[PDB]
């Protein structure tokens, strides 16, 4: 989340200061729109990052509902964080891949 | 190497004779020290009429109970201190009787055999004893109800029509039992021209028509006389009934769609077809991964409890289809499965699949051909149906010559717009209508 | 000079998932077959068995 | 003919891995390996993670997917199981001899490609619990296997199940661990039917490498003899009475194998009355209902019993079960026949033919040489081991099984059984 | 009615042998006793004492028995024996229920064994043998006692007694209460087949045959 | 002179419906409260225990 991601990932990060995720103190991978892949891929998640992202998530509806933000300096640490499921998501990006793939076979 | 086929050929050459009666031997001569001694005891389940129900079941508890030239224990003592093999497996017109040896033994029993051809006794004392054992060890021993589920699908979806005809006839018969069915209806029905002379292991085929000569020469010469009908084609019942229990825990459910029985040209890709059908196990794992489609989805709904394709058997009809074990609900879907899948079937065709069940096809072929008495029992019903052995590279000629166009195409031919077999065993309601079920033995998909 | 096998009618089992479970191993028990009442079941809550492929040339 | 038909050629990798081509100029393919693996080497650290394994060949593996996997497998269509065996866990590849290699690969990967994926492994659980119930499931998953588990009692009873306050618990760590803790060349073994014993050796060479097992054959395990005590209500009862036998290469271990046959096992031929055996006869002579006895062989190169199992229905198990040790005592009266010695060797020495014989029991028998022989002392030289039959240590044998503590296994009441102790 | 006691309840004495899988180990090793009213009984109530059983006062070292005692003295950790009273009029036996984690059941049990063996050295005091009466006749002091355990133990005897031989006569027969019956029998449990109980594995504990 | 009962902490139940369930029956087996990480539950798929009425005058 820094400058050229603070100015694009600062869509996410400055503009996201703007556009609100990471500001809010969002989970990156959580803002991926619910999808079926996305929803297994959920379902195969680590636990202790189940509840993370959980505190999180309802943290987030939280403030939402309080129409509040964290401390800017709560507001998230920029960088810095973790593509959680991006290693366990891009995995079922190939799972689906694969599926997919003897599928195309 | 030389391929499959010129493995087929490279597969050795089974042989066969005729010895003079026209009486029928053949050899498969191999390095089996020990041996398959099939004297194949020709006598099936389906090969009797009406009045003689039972009569070969008796028979079967009759074929081992005991005779003269060799008493019971003395049976147990050339036999049994022998430490030799008998079975009797009976089928619709034929069955067999095996002898596992040393291939040094093998006058012994072709002796015994002959005895056996000939010298069972129908002994007033076995007659009242051992057929106090037969009135008794049978008349309450028939219960078995995977027979009242497989043979519901042979003792019930098989029907008992004449053709039809179920196996073990009547309880009352079961008290009517008659020397008169043995002291005549064994004799009156036992006759050899169609024994079969059953030749499997280390061997010498000219010592086969040796011995036969020796001791089982003399079998066939009395024969014929009367009554000898064929097969008046008609319907099978063409029903379901539950027999209706609450008190059956979960449906041990079932269906088929035809299975082997001995003659039409058609079964081969049939069998191939019936490949395509294919057998889900229960105990089979990797259902995420199941090739047929049908089990595949009944993973993932968790849809069925089992399903196997299951072959019954009549000479050009019958039928091959799936056990099955479900719930209050699957059957549904499951013919939405089965028939739709069959519907895809009758439609679907993917040269991929043909060929794998070809390979399906390839490596039971071995099972079947692998196997000392599998090989056996497959010369004997060889000949007894076909007269003749699909060679290596016949059976797989015609099935090299495999063809999905005759997919699609003898799909439709054999298959669409029928009334096959289905049974469940429980509380079957799942079980829809002819008018429902059997409307879905129509396809609204087009 | 290694071995494993052959008695019988005891336990050893063999299993997969392209094929069914089954232990037949070394050591007897199978001999149960023979009383009058042979009745035998199915159609509740069960598994049965027997599966196979074999066929040809 | 054959060039001179080729014999099966055993060897052991240098390595200190059983290296075994057995050139099979045979139409078919059968892949054996037979793996230390068998519950011998199995540890209490551990519960049915060889049931589970046993179920776990599907798993997710290292390099392949158990779905690709299972293309694989499931696109050539061929039989491949590891087996479940006290001594062995053997992988089976029986298929046309073409996609060996894929199936070598598929095997390569499968021996060799565990990924263990902690989300399939959990999946992968409750299947055992089918496992189990298939298992203890019917009179022969039931009287003869859940009685085998009331009648299995060691290490060896270490189930081809789990154990149920085990259930669920598997841990991947048991799993690389397990493997890295059992899976090993000395587990290691490869035997080769219908193949290059070349180039099985050449996958094999740019394959195999392994080590690493472990070591003891049990409490002595620990000998309880004595009762795996069973209250059932099985209706009609199964109890299942055990003697003893000898260890797995015993000097006597054969002719353990001839008092098998002295009371001999299931016939040949069926429906007789079982009239082979003082354990048979003199049940015959004995019995009037429903019974059996035999004797097993749980054969620890270290040690061994040969049991009974039993059948009757409650009221004579007593009458029966005392009978038995009575026929026992009157077996052990060391009266035998010469004829009862030789048409011994008929009956169980052929038990060693069919035992050898045929291209499935074959690969179950021949591949239980192909698998579980080793060599041919040939029925010329182990059945020359086998003409080394001799009776009197089946006398002096007699006394030795009166002599030990053995075993007694209840599934039932003992309101008519008797208790082994009040004896 | 009708007619018996038991197989001599088979006298299997030995393991129930029970795998648990109890993370902190379940084990419970089994001495014996004697039958009800047996002219011993008493004498069983004694060692019962002598090895004693839960304190009437809580949170304690459990400082009172070589069962106890020395389990202070010998077990360092979570355990527990004591001796049961199986009452058949015919026959009895007092075990011990244990309680430890796996790793020292050998240790333990044997320990056990061993302090029942040490204890069956017949050593004992005089004040172990009076303070003793003290502690288990207030047993059936207590055990006799009030409105609820009255009708539960006064209610023992508006049930479970049949009369008064009254803590006058049943405390003079346990005034009755002789020390030497208590050797003789520490050499009787000493003497017998009792049993074990198994909760877990034993992959740490004894199997008794292995004792 | 007829007797059943009193030592503590082994188990012959008492039950109603009325009531609940228990045994607290002749010998011990009730010693093993000490450790420290004394812990204890409740909230999973359980029973507890422990009623009773009792007032005043």
């Amino acid at each position: 989340v820094s400058a050229s991601s603070k100015w694009l990932e600062g869509i996410r990060k400055w503009y996201y200061n703007a556009a609100g995720f990471n500001k809010l103190g969002l989970m990156r991978d959580d803002t991926i729109h619910e999808n079926d892949d996305v929803k297994e891929a959920i379902r195969r998640l680590p636990e202790n990052l189940y509840d993370d992202r959980v505190f999180r998530i309802k943290r987030a509806l939280d403030l939402s509902m309080r129409q509040q933000i964290l401390p800017k300096e709560q507001w998230t640490k920029y960088e810095e964080d973790k593509f959680y499921l991006e290693p366990y998501l891009k995995e079922v990006i190939r799972e689906r891949k694969e599926r997919e793939e003897w599928a195309k076979k | 190497t030389a391929t499959y086929a010129q493995a087929l050929q490279s597969v050795p050459e089974t042989q066969v004779s005729q010895l003079d009666n026209g009486l029928r031997v053949a050899s498969e001569q191999s390095s089996q020290p020990t041996c398959t001694v099939g004297v194949w005891i020709d006598a099936g389940s389906r090969y009797e009429t009406e009045k003689n129900n039972g009569a070969g079941y008796f028979v079967e508890h009759l074929a081992f109970k005991g005779t003269k030239n060799r008493p019971g224990n003395a049976l147990e003592k050339e036999v049994e201190s022998m430490g030799a093999h008998l079975n009797a497996y009976s089928t619709r017109e034929h069955t067999a009787y095996y002898i596992k040896a040393l291939s040094k033994d093998l006058p012994k029993a072709v002796e015994l055999l002959a005895d056996i051809v000939q010298n069972c006794s129908l002994e007033d004392s076995q007659i009242e004893k051992e057929r106090d054992v037969i009135l008794q060890e049978l008349q309450e021993n028939d219960t078995s109800m995977r027979d009242v589920v497989f043979n519901y699908l042979h003792a019930t979806a098989f029907q008992g029509t004449p053709l039809a005809q179920s196996v073990e006839g009547p309880s009352e018969n079961v008290r009517k039992l008659s020397r008169a069915d043995l002291t005549e209806y064994l004799s009156r029905h036992y006759k050899a021209p169609r024994m079969v002379l059953a030749a499997a292991g280390g061997l010498e085929h000219r010592q086969l028509l040796d011995l036969a000569q020796k001791h089982f020469s003399g079998l066939s010469g009395t024969y014929d006389e009367d009554a000898v009908p064929t097969l008046t084609p008609c319907r099978f019942t063409g029903s379901e009934i539950r027999h209706r229990e609450d008190g059956l825990p979960l449906a041990h459910v079932a269906i088929a769609v035809e299975g082997p029985g001995w003659a039409n040209p058609d079964n081969v890709a049939l069998q191939v077809a019936n490949a395509i059908i294919g057998h889900y196990d229960c105990t089979y794992g990797g259902g995420m991964h199941l090739s047929s489609p049908l089990a595949s989805v009944a993973v993932t709904n968790k849809l069925c409890q089992s399903f196997q394709t299951f072959n019954i058997c009549y000479a050009d009809t019958g039928l091959l289809g799936a056990h099955f074990v479900c719930d209050h609900m699957s059957i549904d879907d499951m013919m939405f499965v089965l028939q739709g899948q069959w519907m895809r079937l009758c439609t679907s065709a993917t040269e991929s699949e043909v060929v794998r069940g070809k390979n399906l096809l390839r490596n039971a072929l071995v099972s079947h051909l692998d196997g000392t008495t599998p090989v056996c029992e497959d010369i004997g019903r060889s000949l007894l149906t076909y007269g003749r052995r699909i060679p290596l590279a016949e059976w797989e000629s015609r099935i090299a010559e495999v063809d999905a166009r005759v997919v699609r195409e003898v799909c439709s031919k054999y298959f669409y717009d029928q009334c096959p077999a289905v049974a469940g065993f429980g509380p079957i309601e799942q079980l829809p209508d002819y008018n429902r079920i059997r409307s879905g033995m129509f396809w609204l998909r087009f | 000079m290694l071995s494993v096998a052959a008695r019988s009618g005891p336990f050893a089992p063999v299993l997969s998932a392209t094929s069914r479970g089954v232990a037949g191993a070394l050591r007897p028990l199978v001999q149960a077959a023979v009383p009058a009442t042979s009745e035998s079941p199915v159609l509740d809550l069960k598994r049965s068995v027997l599966c196979r492929e074999s066929l040809r040339g | 003919v054959p060039q001179h038909p080729q014999d099966l050629e055993f060897t052991r990798l240098p390595n200190g891995l059983v290296i075994a081509s057995l050139e099979n100029y045979a139409p078919a393919s059968r892949i054996g390996l037979f793996i230390k693996a068998g519950s011998r080497y199995e540890n209490f650290n551990n519960l049915g993670t060889s049931h589970l394994l046993r179920l776990a060949s599907s798993l997710t593996t290292k390099g392949a997917s158990s779905f690709k996997i299972t293309r694989g497998i499931e696109a050539v269509g061929g039989k491949l199981s590891v087996t479940s065996t006290r001594e062995n866990m053997a992988y089976t590849v029986e298929c046309l001899r073409d996609d060996v290699d894929i199936l070598m690969e598929f095997l390569l990967n499968v021996t060799t490609a565990p990924e263990f994926r902690r989300w399939e492994v959990a999946a992968l659980q409750s299947q055992l619990r089918i496992d189990k119930a298939v298992a203890f499931q019917n009179p022969q998953a039931h009287v003869i296997e859940n009685l085998h588990a009331a009648a299995y009692r060691n290490a060896l009873a270490n189930s081809l199940y789990c154990p149920d306050y085990r259930i669920g618990k598997v841990t991947p760590d048991e799993l690389h661990d397990y493997v890295q803790n059992h899976f090993t060349s000395a587990r290691m073994a490869l035997i080769g039917l219908g193949v290059s014993h070349p180039v099985l050796k050449q996958v094999a060479e740019q394959f195999l490498n392994i080590r690493g097992g472990l070591g003891l054959s049990g409490a002595k395990a620990k000998y309880r003899g004595g009762e795996i005590r069973e209250q059932n209500g099985d209706s009609l009862v199964h109890a299942a009475l055990v003697a003893e036998s000898a260890a797995i290469g015993s000097a006597e271990a054969n002719a353990f194998s001839v008092l098998q046959h002295v009371l001999g096992a299931g016939p040949h031929v069926k429906r007789g009355s079982n009239a082979t055996s003082s354990l048979y006869q003199a049940v015959a002579k004995g019995v009037h209902q429903p019974f059996d006895v035999s004797a097993f062989n749980a054969s620890y190169s270290d040690s061994g019993l040969f049991g009974f199992y039993t059948i009757s229905q409650a009221a004579s198990a007593g009458d029966v079960i005392k009978a038995a040790y009575n026929q026992v005592k009157t077996i052990a009266q060391g009266n035998l026949s010469n004829p009862d010695v030789q048409a011994a060797k008929n009956k169980l020495k052929a038990g060693y033919l069919m035992s050898v014989e045929s291209s499935e029991g074959f690969l179950d028998e021949v591949g239980c040489q192909a698998l579980a022989a080793g060599s041919y002392t040939p029925p010329s030289t182990v059945l020359q081991q086998i003409d080394a039959v001799a009776d009197a240590d089946v006398i002096n044998a007699a006394k030795k099984f009166v002599s030990g503590r053995k075993s007694m296994a209840a599934s039932g009441n003992l309101g008519h059984t008797p208790f082994i102790d009040e004896l």
